[PDB]
């Protein structure tokens, strides 16, 4: 019961995050940079992400 | 646990020479944040985009966060 | 050999009575049980918490590139 | 300690094998041989350093026990004679060859308990037991002994009876074919006494070449590989190309009349015949066990001609422990020794519940 | 080489412990590791 509200409301948060990427800009690298967020350093994550896309091109 | 985490976001984004580049990197308020992603949607313009990051970013407090806004900042 | 080998290790580790001792709990455990990345993550632990001694753990590494007994290090560390 | 020690028997084709589980080599080791006048019966040793005065049996001539009332003896003679215990009162782990008749198995249980009251017994195959001794689980074993020679595939500990082969083809022949091709050179080399003669010439001075042909081509231009061997009566003969040529028999069984295929394409068959997810296993992790794989050289002999037989692609390693001469033996004392294995014995109290049959069960 | 391996083992943490071990390996690394731990737990 508790649980389950508890995986409802991370769908919920999940899902306004990513509304609030498509406004400034796929789903589960979003997924894989807030939990890296919350553990801890923003400004160092992006660096190597932009990093890693000029790689990948 | 954020190693795992940082390896298994290098392979979604993709080898091991850029996760050890990664992992160097890794070694190496809100509100003010909100202004500055209004600020850059300004420049962009656009208004209306605006007034629904402002009603979105209620959302996410009703339902750490400084963070999270600011990658998405960076990406632009 | 082999066993020759695995008797050397158990005396290292540890009179007579007491090194068959150990070989047969030696033997027991081994019953019991029948890379560079793993490294890599060790290195970022390591720079988190020191940055110049994971330097040189990961130049070390470099020079080697005996895999199995890297992992085999790894694994006892 | 509470328990009494367990015993180890190896039983071989040619030698038998008898110590206490624990122990790093066998206490034991003595012709499997019984022999009876042309004291009424006389076993190991003894019934050779007599049989001139004795009809000699083999009992266990090819590594399967052929006669029951002979084996009998041999074991007898093992635990009061050699080991000089009672087998009522230690448990008995035994040696079986590979593919060995389910009946035999059985035979060989009811015997322990029944003839020799042992309190507790089990059964393991030779090459698995040779494996274990390496250190492994899984890998193939191509075991040589003294009446036969055989190529068994191991997977977790099972052996795979589907893809065991079997030469008839072992370090008696390889005996026999020295004292023909000495007596070839100029000697003679023909007689039981002088078949012990030319087995230990075997046994100290023979080897594999890595290639033949290159190997004879020296040995016919020099003197080089040339080594003295001196008899009791004190002449000194010369071995040459008949170092090599020897041994080279287990590669190309032709050399003796057999069609078949040497001991690396024996191997190689046994592979290719094991489900193909297991087969790299195979390839690397081949061991080798049994006193005819003792020439020096052979390992490398064994590492060039398995590559040219597989894939260029896949990884071939031979094991050559120094100790595989008894790796047998000594993967028995391992093995009765290991705690998780106490659980597996077959106890007098499981026989009398079950019968003989049991062992099917119990020694998978 | 081997004193290269004993200086990457000395920063995870003996000399001819780490030998024997080189050479077992030379001759399944995890279940190794194992008896390892399981030694150390007997000599305590
Ligand atoms: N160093 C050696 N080189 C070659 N052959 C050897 C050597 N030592 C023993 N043998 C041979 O190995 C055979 C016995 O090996 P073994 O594995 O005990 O056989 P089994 O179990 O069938 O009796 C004999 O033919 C003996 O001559």
């Amino acid at each position: 019961a508790a649980a389950a509200a508890n995986l409802n409301a991370v769908r919920e948060t999940m899902d306004v995050l990513l509304e609030i990427s498509r406004i400034l800009n796929d789903m589960e690298t979003l997924s894989i940079c807030v939990r890296l967020c919350e553990q801890g350093n923003p400004e160092a994550l992006s660096s190597v992400i932009k990093e890693l896309r000029k790689a990948t091109e | 646990s954020p190693n795992v985490l940082l390896q298994n976001l290098c392979c979604r984004i993709l080898v091991a020479q850029q996760f050890q580049y990664a992992v160097r990197v890794i070694g190496s308020d809100e509100f003010l944040v909100a202004e500055k992603i209004k600020k850059e949607l300004i420049r962009q313009r656009r208004e209306a985009d605006a007034a629904l990051f402002s009603e979105l970013h209620r959302k996410l407090h009703s339902q750490n966060k400084w963070s999270i806004l600011y990658l998405l900042l960076s990406l632009s | 050999s082999i066993t020759q080998l695995f008797d050397d290790l158990c005396e290292a580790l540890l009179r007579k009575r007491a090194k068959r001792s150990l070989k047969k709990v030696a033997y027991n455990a081994l019953f019991t049980n029948l890379a560079r990345n793993k490294i890599l993550m060790l290195s970022f632990d390591l720079r988190v918490g020191l940055g110049p001694k994971a330097d040189r753990l990961e130049e070390l590494v470099e020079e080697l590139e005996v895999g199995s007994v890297l992992d085999l290090l790894v694994q006892l560390a | 300690d509470e328990e009494v020690a367990a015993l180890v028997v190896d039983n071989g084709s040619g030698m038998c094998k008898a110590g206490f589980a624990g122990d790093d080599a066998p206490r034991a080791v003595f012709p499997s041989i019984v022999g009876r006048p042309r004291k009424d019966s006389y076993v190991g040793d003894e019934a050779q350093s007599k049989r001139g005065i004795l009809t000699l049996k083999y009992p266990i001539e090819h590594g399967i026990v052929t006669n029951w009332d002979d084996m009998e003896k041999i074991w007898h003679h093992t635990f009061y004679n050699e080991l000089r215990v009672a087998p009522e009162e230690h448990p008995v782990l035994l040696t079986e060859a590979p593919l060995n008749p389910k009946a035999n198995r059985e035979k060989m249980t009811q015997i322990m308990f029944e003839t020799f009251n042992t309190p507790a017994m089990y059964v393991a195959i030779q090459a698995v037991l040779s494996l274990y001794a390496s250190g492994r689980t899984t890998g193939i074993v191509l075991d040589s002994g003294d009446g036969v020679s055989h190529t068994v595939p191991i997977y977790e500990g099972y052996a795979l009876p589907h893809a065991i082969l079997r030469l008839d083809l072992a370090g008696r022949d390889l005996t026999d074919y020295l004292m023909k091709i000495l007596t070839e050179r100029g000697y003679s080399f023909t007689t039981t006494e002088e078949r012990e003669i030319v087995r230990d010439i075997k046994e100290k001075l023979c080897y594999v070449a890595l290639d033949f042909e290159q190997e004879m081509a020296t040995a016919a231009s020099s003197s080089s590989l040339e080594k003295s061997y001196e008899l009791k009566d004190g002449q000194v003969i010369t071995i040459g190309n008949e170092r090599f040529r020897c041994p080279e028999a287990l590669f190309q069984p032709s050399f003796l009349g057999m069609e078949a295929c040497g001991i690396h394409e024996t191997t190689y068959n046994s592979i290719m015949k094991c489900d193909v997810d297991i087969r790299k296993d195979l390839y690397a992790n081949t061991v080798l066990s049994g006193g005819t794989t003792m020439y020096p050289g052979i390992a490398d002999r064994m590492q060039k001609e398995i590559t040219a037989l597989a894939p260029s692609t896949m990884k071939i390693k031979i094991i050559a422990p120094p100790e595989r001469k008894y790796s047998v033996w000594i993967g028995g004392s391992i093995l009765a020794s290991l705690s998780t294995f106490q659980q597996m014995w077959i106890s007098k109290q499981e026989y009398d519940e079950s019968g003989p049959s049991i062992v099917h069960r119990k020694c998978f």
